[PDB]
């Protein structure tokens, strides 16, 4: 049950965020592997550099490309995806 | 109580890193403190001190995968359970 | 002498910061979800298994010791 | 199947913190958070994912498909007891003394 | 010798269908299974889940270690006893 | 950190800094900046110069001795040299 | 509008001769592909300008990266400007 907490992307890309995340959950149990799955997917589809954080108790301070940022809860994992470079 | 866990950069800037995190704690040391404010402070300080494109990330449960510049990465832990990741890209 | 001409060239100019907040319910109000009595009824339905489990826990309360 | 029996469940001596979470991972009622609200959240979510893994193995290579979980009751003697009881919508968990 | 004695007694315990003695690695030393592949997946991944299990049981605090892990299901039973070097697993009817 | 050199007495080296820093503030796109530096340096000294502006770029050029100036101006980098 | 070419995106109508263009277009991705990577900086543009001076006319300048921009005079009809995979490349000749 994805719950977008703060997103900058277009609805279509957002849809892909939740979709790719669902796939990652479907296959990887470890948070790292989930993040790598997501990161690689968007980095391959689009081009540039994306980074993904997945956890449960966390804050951060990053810079990100306009319309290339999301902070959400999928199930109960906090996914923070964004594009820098 | 600083405990370096993953170091990649130079000693000097390491020392400054600890001092800056410390200062962030003092700046925000109350239950009402949010790790976010200190994160702002670390990123902006290392930007205005050692140049831009720094990222300050603080918390205790989180897995991360990022692209960082060599000799500009540090990760560490505190007796207070504060796991802080800092990196330049 | 060689002929000469002009040109100009560029690359697009775009990178903002927010601060992620650590987690601190799906519904904003907890009372709304807590108002379901049937939910507590389904929770109640576990005492059969719980009673059996409590009996089993007493049987395996202490591991065998030979010292 | 009612509050009366739920109260009885609470009356069962030996139990420390009961945790009931909808399969979505929402601890509805509790008696563990009544000592520390940061505990049932951790357990409920973590154990839910564990139950997912249990579903995988309970549907992988020996364990015939179409078979579901019934009860995954765990015990860490000297620490505490942790029962898991799956449901169509809930997950009755309870932290007792082994 | 204790392993031989325990293996023998599990074989003596009627209601057992598929025995599975494994080392701390994913090595099935002996198994009363129709197909081994079946046990290979379990014998390798369940140890990973036990890796996670020891992690969480200790995450509470280092007060206890995973002594036993016996799960019962509708069709059968999955007894698992983590040991220093081995893990005594057995598929039995949940009587 | 890097400052490749040019002629002596600060006839040219001194001039470029003073001009570049009017230039950086007064416009936003690089176009007017590089055009302005080049357009000034053609009138003052020489018949044909070359200028580059940016945050990041690789380059490697031929030129005339002691007429190659490179300096990191604020966040930006400015490159200048004569040729022709 | 940066029309597509079998090398990459090139601004058209071209302001360089077709043979010179084709030489640049094929040499850049060949020279990148064989024994060169993006981590290395100058030693690419080194090779590119050497290759142009060997066969074509002698005096070249090459500028490439991810952000820059220039005005410049150049010989008539000797301007090459192209992107490839979000990487700007620029080249021109002067007597």
């Amino acid at each position: 049950q994805p719950v977008i907490k703060n997103s900058d992307m277009s609805v279509e890309m957002q849809k892909e965020v939740e979709e790719v995340a669902k796939k990652a959950i479907d296959y990887c149990n470890t948070d790292k592997e989930i993040a790598t799955f997501i990161k690689d997917d968007f980095r391959s589809r689009y081009h540039g550099t994306w980074h993904c954080i997945v956890g449960r108790n966390f804050g951060s301070f990053v810079t990100f490309e306009r319309s290339y940022y999301i902070y959400l809860y999928v199930g109960q994992l906090a996914i923070l995806l964004f594009k820098t470079g | 109580k600083a405990i370096i866990n993953s170091s990649d950069m130079q000693g000097d800037l390491l020392q400054e890193a600890q001092d800056v995190i410390q200062s962030g704690i003092e700046n925000n040391s109350a239950p009402v403190l949010n790790i976010e404010a200190a994160c702002k402070y670390i990123k902006e300080n290392l930007d205005k001190k050692f140049g831009p494109t720094w990222q300050c990330i603080i918390g205790e449960g989180y897995a991360y995968d990022v692209t960082v510049q060599n000799n500009t990465l540090l990760f560490m832990f505190y007796n207070g359970n504060l796991a802080v990741l800092i990196f330049k890209s | 002498i060689a002929e000469l001409s002009e040109h100009s060239v560029n690359t697009e100019r775009v990178k903002t910061g927010d601060r992620g907040m650590s987690h601190k319910e799906g519904g904003w109000p907890g009372n709304v979800d807590p108002n379901e009595a049937q939910e507590t009824g389904r929770f109640k339905k576990r005492i059969e298994k719980d009673t059996s489990f409590p009996q089993a826990v007493k049987d395996l309360k202490e591991g065998v010791e030979k010292c | 199947n009612a509050d009366d029996q739920l109260k009885q469940l609470s009356a069962l001596e030996g139990a420390n913190g009961y945790v009931i979470f909808n399969e979505s991972g929402i601890p509805l009622k509790r008696h563990e958070k009544s000592i520390s609200h940061e505990k049932a959240v951790h357990i409920a979510a973590l154990v839910s994912d564990l139950w997912n893994v249990s579903k995988k193995v309970i549907q992988r290579d020996l364990k015939t498909p179409e078979n579901d979980i019934e009860v995954i009751r765990l015990r860490t003697k000297h620490s505490y007891e942790y029962i898991i009881t799956q449901s169509g919508d809930f997950t009755m968990l309870a932290i007792q003394l082994c | 010798s204790e392993v031989e004695d325990t293996l023998n007694r599990i074989k003596t315990h009627k209601t057992v269908l598929g025995y599975l003695i494994v080392n701390s690695e994913g090595g099935v030393v002996r198994g009363a299974f129709k197909d081994e592949e079946e046990s290979k997946n379990i014998a390798n991944s369940i140890p990973l889940l036990t890796k996670k299990a020891r992690s969480v049981v200790r995450d509470l605090d280092p007060t206890n270690d995973l002594v036993f892990l016996r799960i019962q299901t509708k069709l059968n039973e999955i007894m698992v006893a983590p040991d220093d070097e081995f893990s005594l697993i057995v598929i039995q009817t949940k009587g | 950190i890097d400052m490749p050199e040019n002629s002596e007495m600060k006839s040219m080296k001194n001039d470029a800094f003073s001009q570049a820093k009017f230039a950086v503030e007064n416009y936003k796109f690089e176009n007017k900046i590089s055009s302005h530096i080049k357009k000034f340096f053609d009138e003052k000294y020489g018949p044909n110069w070359h200028c580059v502006v940016g945050k990041h770029f690789n380059a490697y050029v031929s030129y005339d001795s002691k007429n190659f100036i490179f300096f990191y101006e604020g966040q930006l980098a400015i490159l200048l040299y004569r040729k022709g | 509008q940066y029309k597509t070419f079998m090398g990459a995106r090139v601004l058209w109508p071209p302001e360089c001769a077709d043979d010179i263009l084709e030489g640049a277009i094929r040499e850049t991705q060949d020279a990148l592909k064989k024994f060169e990577i993006a981590r290395e900086g100058q030693k690419i543009a080194e090779h590119l300008k050497k290759y142009m001076d060997d066969h074509f006319d002698p005096y070249w300048h090459v500028f490439f990266g991810k952000n820059f921009g220039c005005q410049a005079v150049h010989n008539k009809n000797r301007f090459i400007y192209f992107y490839i995979e979000k990487t700007a490349f620029l080249m021109y000749q002067t007597q």
